[PDB]
């Protein structure tokens, strides 16, 4: 029997900082034990800094992407140019996504940007639309493998401030564009190590009020 | 797919 | 489907097709509606013209809509009994979803939204 | 896994990847698939890593006994019977994929067993995941009347193939060398041409991160 | 939903529904009504499958309230069981057929006799001095057989609907936290309130 | 997931846990399980996290509805039959929800309407749903009276999340607390079950089970 | 009715200068239900540890089984087994029920008493030897396990180090697993003496 | 797999296709089909490679047995130890085989045994998944009595139309002669037979 | 849901410093059966583009079809349809990965694998993919089916990544191709040895090269294996 | 079958099992023991498919009065509970294991404390303060969590499984006609009557 | 069943074996699978008997009204119609067709569809479960621009084997011969094509 | 189900 | 599953 | 099981 869906690997990471956000991901695409591309992007700017990434079944993030972008294009048609904030975004997301509740998007998506506070801002779905605002998120193949690493060094979780008989918890704090960086790249290169889908590149889109940067770091290609 |  | 606009505009800015309506309201027996302190009464013309009637079987004048809400009318008998039935099957309906029979306010409201819906509708009076 | 046998003027040589998987998650980034029969007769084995590693061991050991009572260095073709008969008998429920390759009285010799008890014989061979990628480069570059030093390198090069090109297979490149009239020589870590790079980060924890309820000693002594 | 039962007296017909609503490993609710009033002299008690029972009892209730006001009349309950089996003999060959079961207890003013009609889901009708609806008849059918007479009081069918309520409490596996009893006649329908 | 409502002398007390599972990966520990739907309504989420969180948020949107056509807010029955009738007409389609919507009106006073997908509606005074409802009932029938303070209510309602967060692999993270008055709801609070569990088991001397 | 993920459960193993630390929770559950937050995964046959997750059932079997085997080993022998005779012997054990197996994910640890070497060695159900300088993990939260050993992990630890390292890997890892949790076991193991420590844990 | 077997004035010739594929993957582009199971009594392979190999293997240390104690089988017996084989064993094995042997009293002599393990003595024999396309062919050309280059050319000509139709047989054309004279191997390579 | 019937086997692909280079055997099969041998399975669209098609025939037929009307369309009140407004390469593919898609998500695929190589107006190198759900990705080497296991290491040997298309010339790319499909050829048993291959260069333009034969083969060490372990004769 | 708890408290185990034997949709019996005394300071209570739960206790029992008869000394709770683990455990990979889940409460002579082990059908052993099997757990363990001390007296115990017996009849779908109540301490076995 | 067709110097013959199956029980034993859908375009038809009939008599009906309109279609036109509705009802139909037709300007032509609905034109086609038997023997014998003597032996000779080895074939051997001159109907009878 |  |  |  003909099967619809296909699981096109790689995984994807967004942190969330003070006056800034990445939304980071692989540059591989594979299909059973073959891969496909070294270089195929699937973190995309899709305009008023809002960066998204639909990561699982490549066709169907593709159309989710290429949908979204289309839906930012008539909100400024339809509402006078008006800038779609991460929020009203994130909602728009939903109904897209469970607009096909009953032969769903196979793919799980995650926006960055800036709220309307021009605070750090990361949004992740499931794929029939379910979402919740997070400092941090990863998704993906080897999501299992970096999501308990982030916990640990972004929401600093299980560590506690030394001398305190483990009553006082290690506080929380923003961290630099420079701290989360090293965070994305040590996350990539340990899912590289331990998941057979991830490796080839890393690529990441950082957003700040100044727009939408890139950065690009090679990853082990066996 | 989450539940709760 | 029969498509005529039927109610349209005059060069004065009057639909005659509802004003026309109105004359044969004007027709119609006299109803009158007097509500007082703790009572709403409904009084209703029957015209003298008509013996040998049977007024056990003959349609009443004053129709109750629910078991809390009447509807008197002047005009096209005919015309009445559409109304009748949509706005007994709207009291049903909304006992069903809301758990709770209409307001008099609601029930008005949903009879007068008929009522305008066959003045810019295509094919009907 | 990938694994490929090459022939020479005056030997053999195999090779294999060091990658051991569980699902798509890599369980050992450096495990051996090169097996000793005998001091001079190699297998390379591919399929259930467990399978491949108990069925080298027991025609070792019986081959060891066997030579003890001929008085005798042990054949190829003696491994390879006794390993096929073996494998015929369980009608392929011991998923063992082998190259059994090595040097005895008799000359040089080079074979692959399947789980159901089928033997090839061939100048060049290749088993796994990775094999079609490692037969592309033995397809291109296998010629008659190898040197050593060809055949190293051409082995070398189709496990690369796999390593590069098969999500199954990565990590090093084991090689053994067995040539007539000399000791066989086993290469561990040949070729390491994934070498994880610094970290950007050392996530050494201060003292005292970790909270404790209980200490004690443990008795380890009589 | 699981219990339902109705037995028809000289000058009544009565009908005991059992409270307990059961989902998975957790009785939510021990004080559920499994009956609508169709007419002042005409209830309904309903069984079956979650959601459907609910919502095919309040349709039909909407749609005998409806003839109600239109003819400023009362449906006999005869008229009343004919127009709900149509309703379920229409529904068992749809997309998603309604998996309800009711008993239709009625007093005919007209015929001053009480009336107690059983329909299965499929459109099954019967009119019966006693009805029960899935594995309580099993029980209580027998026991009616021994001890039900046509010429009975009202007071004489509540110990004999005791009776029955005993021996399920006894013999069946599941909780069913006991029944709602309510009397249709002459004078309409009125609840027990100590059962 | 873990969700309790029940009704007492002082309102309504709506306790939740925070947990989204995709089978064994324990997806987030902060997740919103209680809508707000205005400032006398509330909405509970067990199963399907999309299709809770869709359908409630869209039961939102006929709740307004209705204040702007009726000039009047919307009864909690007509509120839970909204969202009943929506589920009942994807009957067998697949949707999965167990839900409770909270809320006071003038008419009714404090009322609580289960409602789950396969189309129940019930009313009653207590509710517990979601794969850990028996460990929370377990706790909260065994403590519940009618005549419980505000402040011994809302302990009863969080203590039976916490019961429950324990036991039910499949909830936890934190207690999300409301309480529901004659004039509105009031929110008590987010309480992670990482310092609330040794902070109970300490003062209270219960969870004699684990390792102190 | 999968039996690996019926009762749930992780073991982690890591290596340091001179030192080697095993860590295992103390969840046992039926599925959803938890029963016991009492179940230790981790034995030790004289100075060689076994951590071992999968079915319950045959966690306490091959417990009583290595018990046994390693009781006559040492009558027989006069000396206790080394971490790597005793790896062996777990491997050979596995696959004598290789069409019936246990439902487990051994993990060896120890230091040989007479190389001083520190040794781990991991296991799948049919015996397979998984031999590692760096760090083993098992259980149904391996995946996660997997992650933060690998991100956390760097060679040459001290063991008041290697405790910190061993201990957040195992946390922040069973936080991220319904199955796994409720309290965990940390033995640091040096030349000739052994710590053991119970941390405090979300009890979730 | 496309194998022949065709007896001919002077003995037998066995013909055999050198393609073992898993799918629509060629595991091995130059397996030898042809298998000596006695001095000139040779069998064709086709189906399961393990259980072809392991029928074989077994038949020549049956008929290395026989040898020792009453000498040199006949044709007929070395069949029928293949036959005993496939048919006491039918629900375990894909093995249809043929056997051909030169005896000095009966001279060339071809046996099929096809899966069910029925034995059919036949003037030549083909069998595999090419054989389908060359019935046709095989039966409008053989002719009883052929010489040794007659006989080549039918095998070659056969074997050449087996490969080019089934994707399942190709490679080079290996062949065996039986006759007094002794055992002579055969090669047939691609650019050769392709194009006749 | 369909099944494929008649099938075509890999097309395989590559970027060099100055355009792309597509190959595809010539063969229809019908399952084991090699039934058709004279089935063209690269299609030129325009003189700038390439479309390498492999699975169902008839599907293959109908997108030969879609293709020819599309150049007939672009045609239409188009003064610059062989100049400014010419299909480009991206047009041609982003129109199949639409249909493609499409009909996956209507449950009635167009059961292929399409490779579409071109140059582009500006002289870029375009090679994308495009099968039977809607997935699409781009690299310097590109391969259906068996191509994909055996010809991409081999092609990827040559360009590994993107700073190696300006050191890879013509000569060194199209030999890298004729050498894939002899392997192929080995390896693949629903292949043949007649195929098809495809220059479009940003210079030279569009080259169609037909009736091309695998030669070089190796065949002679195949005298020397006797039987599977044993035998010596 | 259904209903087994076990608690142990300060200076005895208290082992309730329900009484209700079902069979389809008829209780055939309400006063059944689930439960076989092993020796005289250890009882072993028992639910699982028909059958195999009195077969099993049966041949446990059997067992260990043998042993007592042999070296005339009672096995300690512990020993015996480790005894009944392994028999399961050879048990599941039989050709039809038993499908038996037990409750070990013994008092232990030796060391003067009392000993509660909770064995499943596949031979999952763990000593408990409190413990339960099949659904009742579902609601027990989470009241047991709060409710139980670990110094609590007879009394207190008792009390605290009335407290559990209350909440299983009120949320469990399916009537369990009562639990009967064991006492095991350093005085022996002894039956609560009024329960 | 067996149909080819074969282009030859002076147009086109198609031929056909006469038994229709259920099972093994042959249902009809003088089928005619030869089949007109315009004076000079005839169709093979292998596969469902129902499904081949029903597509044949759309197709006779279009060309009718073809004909009516824009006179002589050709034999291209013709498969392209039979095309379309074998590709567009894929998944209903099981019929394999053989379009062969004589125009005066491009003479014999030959199309086959096979089950896909895919369009081949060629010298010589073959189909139907009998073919498989006669690739090998087709292949060797077919040459172009034979005569019509030389093209009604070649259908002959090849139905003969194709019916001989195939259960599915049988009866007599029907040929249409297609040139300028007209149309002739051709028949072979049991007796005289065994013995070939 | 006539075939041919 | 190698067949011939 | 581990592959290989
Ligand atoms: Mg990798
Ligand atoms: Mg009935
Ligand atoms: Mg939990
Ligand atoms: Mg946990
Ligand atoms: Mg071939």
């Amino acid at each position: 029997q003909f099967n619809p869906y296909g699981d096109n690997g790689g995984t994807i990471l967004g942190i969330a900082g003070e006056d800034f956000a990445v939304l980071a991901g692989d540059t591989r695409n594979i299909t059973d034990y073959s891969i496909n591309s070294r270089y195929e992007p699937k973190v995309f700017d899709c305009g008023d800094n809002i960066v998204m990434s639909a990561n699982g079944f490549a066709a169907d993030g593709d159309a989710l992407v290429k949908r979204f972008k289309n839906s930012v294009k008539w909100y400024h048609f339809d509402h006078n140019d008006k800038k779609l904030s991460i929020n009203s975004a994130a909602r728009n997301i939903q109904h897209l996504l469970y607009g096909k509740r009953f032969f769903p998007y196979y793919v799980h998506t995650i926006i960055a940007g800036l709220d309307e506070d021009g605070k750090g801002a990361v949004y992740s779905f499931d794929p029939v639309g379910s979402y919740e605002r997070e400092q941090c998120r990863a998704g993906g193949a080897a999501a299992s493998l970096i999501m308990p690493f982030l916990d640990n060094q972004v929401n600093f979780k299980n560590q506690y401030e030394p001398g305190t008989n483990g009553k006082v918890k290690k506080p929380l704090k923003y961290l630099s564009v420079e701290e989360v960086i090293k965070l994305v790249r040590d996350s990539f290169t340990s899912a590289t190590e331990r998941h057979i889908q991830v490796g080839d590149g890393l690529e990441i889109l950082i957003v700040t009020k100044d727009g939408v940067r890139k950065e690009f770091y090679e990853l082990k290609r066996d | 797919f989450l539940w709760x | 489907g029969y498509d005529r606009a039927l109610s349209i505009f005059s060069p004065d800015g009057h639909i005659f097709q509802v004003e026309y309506a109105l004359e044969a309201v004007k027709r119609g027996t006299c109803a009158v509606g007097v509500k007082g302190k703790n009572c709403v009464v409904l009084g209703c013309e029957r015209r003298s013209t008509l013996k040998l009637q049977d007024t056990r079987i003959t349609p009443s004048k004053v129709s109750k809509i629910d078991s809390h809400v009447v509807l008197s009318f002047s005009g096209l008998n005919a015309d009445s009994r559409i109304l009748i039935e949509k706005a007994r099957v709207e009291a049903q309906s909304h006992r069903l979803t809301l758990e709770d029979p209409v307001t008099v306010e609601y029930l008005t409201r949903y009879v007068a939204g008929v009522q305008q819906r066959y003045t810019q509708s295509g094919g009907v009076r | 896994t990938t694994i490929v046998g090459v022939k020479f003027n005056n030997g053999v040589v195999i090779a294999a990847d060091t990658r051991s998987t569980q699902g798509p998650i890599v369980a050992d980034k450096n495990c051996a698939k090169l097996h000793r029969i005998s001091p001079k007769i190699w297998c390379a084995g591919a399929g259930t890593a467990a399978d491949t590693e108990a069925v080298t061991q027991l025609i070792g050991s019986n081959i060891e006994l066997h030579s003890l009572y001929t008085s005798r260095e042990p054949r190829v073709v003696s491994a390879l019977q006794m390993l096929k008969q073996h494998l015929f008998k369980y009608q392929g429920h011991i998923g063992a994929y082998l190259i059994v390759a090595g040097v005895d009285p008799t000359g040089s010799h080079l074979f692959s067993i399947h789980a159901h008890g089928s033997t090839d014989v061939g100048y060049y061979l290749s088993l796994g995941s990775g094999s079609l990628a490692a037969m592309a480069v033995l397809e291109s570059h296998w010629k008659q009347d190898l040197t050593k030093e060809e055949a190293i390198k051409l082995a070398s090069d189709a496990i690369q193939a796999g390593i590069w090109n098969d999500l199954g297979s990565g990590s090093n490149v084991d090689v053994c060398v067995m040539e007539i009239g000399k000791d066989a020589e086993y290469l561990r870590n040949y070729l390491t041409p994934n070498v994880r790079e610094e970290k950007q980060k050392s996530y050494k924890f201060p003292r005292g991160t970790t909270a404790v309820l209980k200490e004690s000693i443990v008795n380890i002594c009589d | 939903m699981d219990i339902i039962l109705g037995i028809r007296v000289q000058d009544s017909v009565i009908l005991a529904s059992s409270k307990a609503v059961t989902r998975g490993i957790s009785v939510l609710k021990d004080s559920d009504d499994k009956t609508r009033q169709l007419s002042p002299h005409t209830l309904m008690s309903f069984a079956g499958e979650a959601g459907d029972t609910v919502q095919f009892a309040e349709y039909i209730q909407a749609n005998i309230q409806l003839y109600s006001i239109r003819e400023d009349y009362e449906l006999s309950p005869q008229a009343v069981s004919s127009f709900v089996r149509q309703e379920l003999a229409k529904s068992i060959r749809s997309r998603r057929p309604y998996q309800v079961n009711v008993l239709i207890g009625g007093y005919d003013k007209k015929k001053n006799k009480p009336e107690l009609y059983q329909i299965d889901y499929l459109g099954t009708k019967v009119e019966l001095p006693y009805g029960a609806h899935g594995y309580s008849g099993f029980y209580t059918f027998s026991l009616l057989d021994h001890h039900y007479r046509p010429d009975m009081t009202t007071e004489e069918g509540l110990d004999l609907l005791k009776l029955c309520v005993q021996e399920l409490e006894k013999r069946m596996p599941m909780d069913f936290k006991g029944v709602i009893v309510k009397i249709v006649d002459k004078d309409g329908i009125r609840q027990v309130d100590d059962f | 997931t873990t969700t309790l409502a029940f009704r007492f002398q002082g309102g309504i007390i709506v306790a939740v846990d925070s947990r989204a599972t995709a089978g064994n990966w324990v997806a987030s520990q902060t997740v919103k399980k209680v809508i707000e739907i205005n400032p006398f309504l509330l909405g509970t989420m067990a199963g399907g996290a999309a299709d809770c969180q869709f359908w409630e948020t869209w039961l939102g949107s006929q709740c307004r509805l209705h204040e702007l056509r009726e000039k009047e807010r919307i009864s909690v029955a007509a509120a839970s039959k909204i969202l009943s009738n929506l589920v009942y007409q994807y009957k067998g389609a697949g949707l999965s929800m167990g839900t409770m919507i909270c809320g006071y009106t003038r008419k009714e006073g404090p009322t609580i309407y289960y409602v789950d997908s396969d189309g129940t509606r019930l009313k009653g005074d207590i509710f517990c749903v979601g794969s850990g409802q028996t460990f929370a009932y377990g706790v909260l029938d065994s403590n519940y009276k009618w005549d419980l303070s505000v402040e011994d209510a809302l302990y009863l309602g969080k203590r039976s999340i916490l019961a429950a967060a324990h036991r039910d692999a499949y909830s936890g993270g934190s207690v999300n607390l409301y309480h529901v008055t004659e004039d509105g709801w009031i929110y008590h609070g987010n309480h992670d079950v990482g310092e609330l569990f040794w902070k109970v088991k300490e003062e209270e001397g219960s969870f004699n089970n684990v390792i102190g | 009715s999968d039996p690996s993920s019926i009762n749930g459960g992780i073991v982690v193993a890591m290596t340091g200068k001179d030192c080697v630390a095993i860590a295992c929770d103390l969840r046992l559950g039926s599925q959803s239900l938890g029963v016991s937050n009492k179940f230790e995964k981790i034995f030790h046959y004289g100075h060689v540890f076994l951590g071992i997750t999968g079915l319950a059932t045959d966690v306490t079997t091959l417990n009583e089984m290595f018990r046994y085997k390693t009781n006559l080993y040492k009558l027989k022998e006069e000396r206790a087994i080394e971490p790597e005779t005793f790896t062996q012997l777990v491997s050979s054990s596995l696959y004598e029920r290789r069409f019936g197996p246990y439902f487990v994910g051994p993990v060896v640890a120890g230091i040989n008493s007479k190389s001083g070497k520190p040794f781990i060695a991991g296991f799948d159900l049919i015996g397979c030897i998984d031999e590692a300088k760096d760090f083993i993990v098992s259980g149904t939260a391996s995946d996660q396990l997997f992650g933060m050993c690998e991100s956390l992990y760097e060679p040459n630890l001290e063991p008041e180090d290697l405790f910190e390292t061993i201990s957040q890997a195992l946390l922040n890892a069973a936080d991220r697993d319904a199955l796994s949790g409720w309290g965990a076991v940390v033995y640091i193991i040096k030349k000739d003496e052994v710590v053991k420590r119970y941390l405090k844990m979300r009890q979730d | 797999t496309s194998i022949m077997a065709v007896t001919f004035k002077d003995g037998v010739i066995l013909g055999a296709d050198s393609r073992t594929t898993t799918g629509a993957y060629i595991a091995n582009r130059v397996t030898d089909k042809l298998t000596r199971v006695h001095d000139k009594i040779w069998c064709c392979r086709s189906g399961s490679a393990a259980d072809t190999q392991a029928i074989a293997d077994i038949v020549q240390y049956h008929l290395e047995l026989y040898t020792s104690q009453y000498g040199t089988p006949s044709t007929e017996t070395a069949a029928s130890v293949f036959k005993e084989l496939c048919y006491e064993n039918k629900d375990n094995l894909t093995a249809g085989i043929i056997v051909a042997g030169y005896d000095d009293k009966n001279k060339g002599e071809v046996y099929t045994i096809p899966l069910g393990g029925s034995v059919h003595k036949l003037p030549y024999a083909i069998a595999g998944s090419g054989s389908t396309f060359i019935y046709g062919y095989c039966d409008k050309n053989f002719r009883e009595n052929m010489s040794k280059e007659e006989t080549v050319d039918f095998i070659k000509h056969s074997l050449s139309q087996a490969i080019k139709w089934d994707g399942s047989s190709g490679g080079v054309i290996r062949m065996v002669v039986l006759t007094a004279a002794g055992v002579e191997r055969l090669i047939f390579y691609p650019d050769e037979y392709e194009q006749l | 849901t369909q099944q494929p019937i008649v099938t075509g086997t890999s097309v395989i692909s590559m970027k060099y410093d100055n355009g792309v280079i597509i190959a595809a055997d010539n063969l229809g099969s019908y399952g084991s059966l090699l039934r058709f041998n004279g089935v063209e399975r690269l299609i030129p669209v325009g003189d700038n583009t390439v479309v390498g098609i492999s699975g169902d025939i008839s599907d293959m037929q109908h997108i030969e079809r879609l293709l020819k009307d599309l150049v007939t369309e672009n045609a239409y009140d188009n003064p610059l349809a062989d100049a400014e407004e010419a299909l480009e390469p991206s047009y041609i593919f982003e129109y199949l990965a639409t249909v493609m898609y499409q009909r996956r998500s209507k449950m009635n695929p167009l059961w292929n694998a399409i490779i579409v190589a071109g140059v582009q107006s500006n002289g870029d190198q375009f090679l994308r993919y495009v099968n039977l759900l809607g997935v699409t990705y781009s690299s310097p080497t590109l391969a259906t089916g068996f191509g994909a296991h055996m010809a991409n290491p081999l092609l990827r040997k040559v360009v590994d990544r993107e700073s190696d298309i300006p050191k890879t010339t013509v000569q060194v790319a199209e030999e890298a191709i004729v050498n894939a499909m002899r392997v192929l050829y080995y390896r693949d048993a629903r292949s043949s040895r007649n195929f098809s291959l495809a220059i479009i260069d940003k210079n030279t333009g569009l080259t169609f090269k037909k009736n091309l034969q695998v030669e070089n083969m190796k065949w002679d060490f195949a005298k020397d294996i006797k039987g599977y372990g044993t035998q010596k004769i």
